[PDB]
RNA sequence: AAGGGCACCACCAGGAGUGGAGCCUGCGGCUUAAUUUGACCAACACGGGAAACCUCACCCGGCCCGGACACGGACAGGAUUGACAGAUUGAUAGCUCUUUCUCGAUUCCGUGGGUGGUGGUGCAUGGCCGUUCUUAGUUGGUGGAGCGAUUUGUCUGGUUAAUUCCGAUAACGAACGAGACUCUGGCAUGCUAACUAGUUACGCGACCCCCGAGCGGUCGGCGUCCCCCAACUUCUUAGAGGGACAAGUGGCGUUCAGCCACCCGAGAUUGAGCAAUAACAGGUCUGUGAUGCCCUUAGAUGUCCGGGGCUGCACGCGCGCUACACUGACUGGCUCAGCGUGUGCCUACCCUACGCCGGCAGGCGCGGGUAACCCGUUGAACCCCAUUCGUGAUGGGGAUCGGGGAUUGCAAUUAUUCCCCAUGAACGAGGAAUUCCCAGUAAGUGCGGGUCAUAAGCUUGCGUUGAUUAAGUCCCUGCCCUUUGUACACACCGCC
């Protein structure tokens, strides 16, 4: 054997993360492997407030830059061994994956 | 929240929970005869206050106030 | 300028093992990230390959804070006669598995 | 005398250079190369060491 | 020049131990999130890195 | 893990790497019609694809330059032998790349072409290649101390709002 | 500018002749009047410089002096 | 010059203030070896500029070439490279001197030629940014007027935040900007989910109870993904969607564009980002391996090291902090947040729970966290509840100054910072003047980030408590449009 894994999805844009979550959930259900829904970590917002001007002149204009990190956890539970049952990554640029053991 | 915000949250939580419990399990006609009392006293007892806050801007201390400027 | 002979041949033989060689622009770095076992710092790497570029044997490109020296055809033959190599040894960039 | 004590001009629109002025005046009406156009323009080592140190 | 004092002065910390990874400038250095990037340079490469002005 | 890095610093590190790689490929392939670069990173390997107008020039003599570039980015960025790859792709409709047109305009001016003739030539080519509008501005000094800014625009153009981000390509 | 001090004369090497600090006798007997610094990295090739009151190997073979 | 229009960087009606006092900081002046320098609404807590070293660009000294390459010399019988001891120097810089070794073609000398520069010029430039201006303005096609440049369209008027629209109307149909757009906030007991968020129910408990409550009460006590051994998403997280449109009613109005009020509704004007044609000889060469030209280039304006300075004070100005007190201060108790950071390529520097030692600043041993897993249920402040003080420059205020103890750093003196005990100065609501501002706003009030080895009176955000006055006008201050005059067109900083 009974093996369970936790696949962690991380992306900077919502649509790429949603697509990988969708077709991985669909693939797991097609293989009749019971799967938990993608739970979402709160978005990591990297904010940097610099000054627009490259010099000291201006009207103290400050620029705000945002970077959003979206995180999802999907749990795969199979009565048999699991790594051989699912052997596809189905990824696109802009999103990364990491697979861990459910106990680990 | 703070002290006052917890107070207002508590009182409208009591009112909203009781009016919804009355709606769910007994007649809403008798729900209305206490619901009309609550609204005719204070609308905030059943409806949350939408106003929360305003973002701070880079020209002054607060949301709208600007810093002192001098010409001389 | 002044380098030991073992230092010059170590840099040259790496420039022929692969035709390219990067070097962070920090003259005070105690050791080059590559060939650190040969005990020659990044400064001597800088001046040796800027002398190659001045003679025309290598082309110099600069990114943010790194050099991207590219060995040329003219520099290939000079390395052959400098290190006493036959006209059969070629860099990996010039020839791979061919 | 065109500057104050700090060194700022009291007349910015008074061109302090003889060759140029405030407005850009074209050279020869905008003809010739390297200039703005005109209406006419509009119309292996390791294995060698291996055999070297084997003996 | 001499090895004893050419780099003797310790710079394990302070403003002079850090320079921009793009242009070696030691001023206005943004070290947040391990950026270690000169300020005007980060403004130049803001979109390429991934930071986008949402508001 | 103490060896690993936090996700926020990891994405920032990838952004710095992509910016440095894009800038270096710009400074090297500017004469070779360089347009852009995209990377697809997986833990097994990374694929670096360079979009250029002339892939026949990006490739060296029998592919020498591509091997040269993939080796030199490997040495700089510390990649393993198998985790670094390098492909080149011809950019369709090269007149619709603002970077490609900017490079060709630089080449024409370096040749010595008049500003009006070069700018009108590239402006026409963008239009028949298919666009809702375009605009080129050339600023600096030519033959004199005073500088000038010449503007050449046609078609429709937008400046404000979110649409300008995915409608107007600026270079 | 206007340096009050004078230009400092950098050291000029003596440009000395051939070493010739050891000879032979009685149809050839090798005899060295210069010491040897016996460290392993110093080697037997190098010779310790003899001074008025001290011995100093050419490499960093320490310095042995007689007090 | 006249007429219209708009604006809390204009006023009205007011609020908090600044200007008065001390101190922090930035400018000017003075002094200095240097007190580096740019900048004069749109300079003056600005260059993210909180500088002990570095930073540093300034002053006083001292190393090195990191002056490529080409050519001519000298050279394995030596071109040359380092160095122990003494002196010499601040220096354990063989910098130099005495002293001889050692290094082995890598250099050295000369002639050309590189190179670098936080050196000058932003009045040579690019890019970026500020301002006009975030006001509402700007331009084609066809048609009409013109011989023509040009003009109409783009306007008498009503209306709008908006040439935003409606209306007259030689104009019709458009384009940019405005709007629309993206992010954010408010509602979804509607959907999807969640042991890295939980909530209810149940089982062990632990205590209060027994006047009896007993399906009693509290539990941030333990458990039911310890996977067979409960469900569910209301609360939390975040995706897809919906929701709001002047949509309904009444009134005003050409009864049009629209305006006001009201019911129902979470919401009947949430704040931002972007942002035209163009101009400002506006600021930046000290952000850049962005850059022309000029200067320097070996006794260096390159580069490194030691020390000092950037802080220096008869004085003037600006941004601010603390206060002048009882609507308070002190002491004790009660007690509620949300942004958001967190162990590093170079890079040596993380956030901290727990226990022990000290009165405090702190020190020591054990851990956890690369993070909805740990700090953390962020036990924040104001506020609230009690005691003392009692109109006294008083227990208000904590400047100036003495002594002592700690942390960071190679280095703390010109005090880095912090802590303890001492002194207790002006200041009793501030002249003329002047700034910001319309709802979760002003303001009180703390907490994160950036700067950081040490650090915030700054800045950037977040949260808590939370109002007075106003739904107007051109009176003052500015700007826009139209008309008008012009000998201006380099455009009034003009011409003459
Ligand atoms: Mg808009
Ligand atoms: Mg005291």
């Amino acid at each position: 054997a009974i093996h369970r894994i936790r696949i962690t999805l991380t992306s900077r844009n919502v649509k790429s993360l949603e697509k990988v979550c969708a077709d991985l959930i669909r693939g797991a259900k097609e293989k009749n492997l019971k799967v938990k829904g993608p739970v979402r970590m709160p978005t990591k917002t990297l904010r940097i407030t610099t000054r627009k001007t490259p010099c000291g002149e201006g009207s103290k204009t400050w620029d705000r830059f945002q970077m959003r990190i979206h995180k999802r956890l999907i749990d795969l539970h199979s009565p048999s061994e699991i790594v051989k049952q699912i052997t596809s990554i189905s990824i696109e640029p802009g999103v990364e994956v990491e697979v861990t053991i459910a106990d680990a | 929240g703070g002290h006052v915000a917890q107070i207002y949250a508590i009182r409208q939580s009591i009112s909203k929970a009781l009016v919804a419990y009355y709606q769910k399990y007994v007649d809403e006609a008798s729900k209305k005869e206490i619901k009309d009392i609550l609204i005719q006293y204070d609308r905030t007892l059943l409806v949350a206050d939408p106003r929360r806050c305003e973002s701070k801007k880079f020209g002054g201390p607060g949301a709208r106030a600007r810093y002192q400027k001098s010409y001389r | 300028m002044l380098m030991p002979k073992k230092n010059r041949i170590a840099i040259y033989e790496l420039l022929f093992k692969e035709g390219v060689m990067v070097a962070k622009k920090d003259v005070h770095m105690p050791k080059h990230p590559e060939l650190a076992d040969k005990n020659v710092p990044n400064l001597h790497v800088m001046k040796a390959m800027q002398s190659l570029k001045s003679r025309g044997y290598v082309k110099e490109q600069f990114a943010w804070r790194h050099f991207y020296w590219y060995l040329t055809n003219e520099g290939i033959q000079y390395l052959r006669d400098y290190l006493h190599l036959p006209p059969e040894i070629v860099p990996a960039t010039l020839r791979r598995s061919r | 005398d065109g500057f104050d004590s700090r060194g700022k001009r009291e007349f910015d629109r008074h061109s302090g250079s003889d060759r140029s002025g405030l407005k850009h005046e074209d050279k020869r009406g905008g003809s010739g190369s390297h200039n703005w156009g005109t209406v006419k323009d509009e119309l292996t080592l390791d294995e060698w060491k291996a055999i070297q140190n084997k003996d | 020049g001499h090895q004893q004092l050419y780099w003797s002065h310790p710079r394990k910390f302070g403003q002079g131990s850090r320079s921009c990874r793009v242009c070696s400038n030691r001023h206005g250095l943004i070290r947040k999130y391990g950026l270690n990037m000169c300020r005007q340079c980060f403004r130049q490469y803001a979109k390429d890195i991934g930071f986008i002005k949402l508001d | 893990m103490a060896v690993q890095i936090s996700k926020k610093r990891k994405f920032v590190a990838d952004g710095i790497f992509k910016a440095e790689l894009n800038e270096f490929l710009t400074r090297e392939l500017a004469e070779d019609g360089y347009s852009g670069v995209e990377v697809r990173v997986t833990p097994t390997r990374t694929e670096i694809i360079i979009l250029a107008t002339r892939t026949q020039n990006v490739l060296g003599e029998k592919g020498r330059r591509i091997r040269e570039l993939t080796a030199v980015v490997q040495k700089r960025f510390g990649f393993p032998e198998g985790s670094v790859e390098l492909y080149a792709e011809k950019v369709a409709t090269r007149g619709l790349c603002a970077i490609a047109q900017a490079e060709s305009l630089r080449y024409k001016l370096l040749g010595g072409l008049a500003v009006r003739r070069a700018c009108y030539g590239v402006l026409r080519f963008i239009m028949e290649s298919g666009a809702k509008g375009c605009e080129v501005v050339v600023s600096g000094k030519l033959r004199g101390q005073r500088a000038k800014s010449m503007k050449f625009v046609d078609g429709l153009m937008i400046h404000s709002g979110d649409p300008v981000n995915y409608y107007v390509d600026t270079a | 500018y206007t340096t009050p001090k004078k230009n400092k004369h950098k050291r000029k090497k003596v440009k000395l002749a051939v070493l010739k600090y050891y000879k032979v006798d009685e149809n050839g007997k090798i005899s060295r009047l210069r010491r040897e610094c016996p460290s392993d990295e110093c080697g037997a090739g190098v010779f310790m410089a003899s001074h008025f009151d001290r011995h100093y190997c050419g490499k960093c073979c320490l310095t042995y002096c007689f007090n």
